[PDB]
């Protein structure tokens, strides 16, 4: 029953949602890692100016 | 009563100094940018170094006024005006000096586009506010003070970044012309009572309770515009976001 399944789904996701433990495991590396964005490789496409803000 | 002081070094040949390089400067061709900046800069700097002098003779042991110098208004002799500085003001006169060459540094690069009125204006800016900070006067200080917002006007509107100067700069002019107002009704009503806006004078006269009180509101409307307080502040943001980095 498809109506029977939105109703299992909704259950289950409130169910994974309230009992989640409260301090999960992340890879170091991983979004929330310990290590994450720490000496990231710098981005290209970024170009240095030399000799600005002369007088002439 | 002519005060003339002794001192070679004195605040006449400092206020003079940026008035100079101002009349020199109308007259320069602005084809000629490099000396038209070289001009101010050394005017500027020369200024910075009086100052300096100025304060290497100072006295620290005296509460009168130093380097008092008198200047003459009327040959009726009934008005006349004094110049002088104390511990209190000689730092200010030091600071004004030193920012004014800082800000005519700042717009370096872009002084093919600015020209001569750029370094003039601020140069006039400097003259006004070291008169300002030397007066011993109620009256002339109210002047000097009230004249400043022309330049200032000039500076934001002219090298503004934006169209948001237009309303930056009218909000600066009205709010400081109404406390520059309000001072100037506080000095006619001591004028009234001592004949005289003289500030070694008025420091010797007693004010009553009632009057004291008075006098307070009207000086505080003017200072308090200034400062700025709560809730006059509001001019300070658009006036100094919008106007340009020396500004």
């Amino acid at each position: 029953d498809v109506d029977r399944i939105d109703k299992l789904i909704a259950h289950g996701e409130a169910e994974y949602n309230k009992w989640r433990h409260p301090d999960p495991y992340i890879v170091p590396w991983a979004p929330g890692g310990s290590k994450f964005c720490r000496n990231p490789t710098p981005p290209a496409g970024i170009e240095i100016v030399y000799n600005y803000g002369l007088e002439d | 009563l002519e005060h003339f002081c002794e001192c070679y070094f004195n605040l006449s040949g400092l206020i003079l100094c940026p008035v100079l390089g101002s009349i020199i400067l109308l007259f320069i061709p602005n084809s000629r940018i490099r000396l038209i900046r070289l001009i101010g800069l050394c005017a500027s700097l020369i200024t910075f170094l009086y100052s300096l002098v100025l304060w290497i003779q100072f006295d620290s042991s005296t509460a009168k006024f130093q380097f008092v110098e008198s200047l003459r208004w009327l040959p009726y002799e009934n008005i006349n005006f004094y110049l002088g500085i104390d511990g209190i003001s000689l730092f200010f006169v030091i600071l004004t000096t030193f920012l004014i060459p800082i800000c005519i540094l700042v717009g370096w690069s872009g002084m093919r586009s600015y020209g001569k009125e750029y370094i003039i204006a601020f140069l006039i800016c400097e003259f006004l506010m070291i008169a300002v900070f030397c007066m011993l006067d109620l009256l002339l200080f109210y002047v000097f003070f009230e004249s400043v917002l022309i330049p200032m006007f000039i500076i934001i509107g002219v090298w503004g970044s934006r169209q948001r100067k237009i309303k930056a700069a009218y909000q600066f002019f009205l709010y400081t012309l109404l406390g520059s107002l309000f001072m100037l009704l506080a000095i006619l009503l001591i004028l009234f009572q001592t004949g005289t806006t003289d500030l070694q004078i008025l420091l010797t006269t007693e004010f009553s309770e009632r009057r004291q009180i008075f006098l307070w509101i009207a000086f505080f409307a003017s200072f308090a515009v200034k400062v700025p307080m709560v809730p006059v502040h509001i001019w300070l943001p658009e006036a100094h976001v919008e106007a340009p980095t020396a500004g």
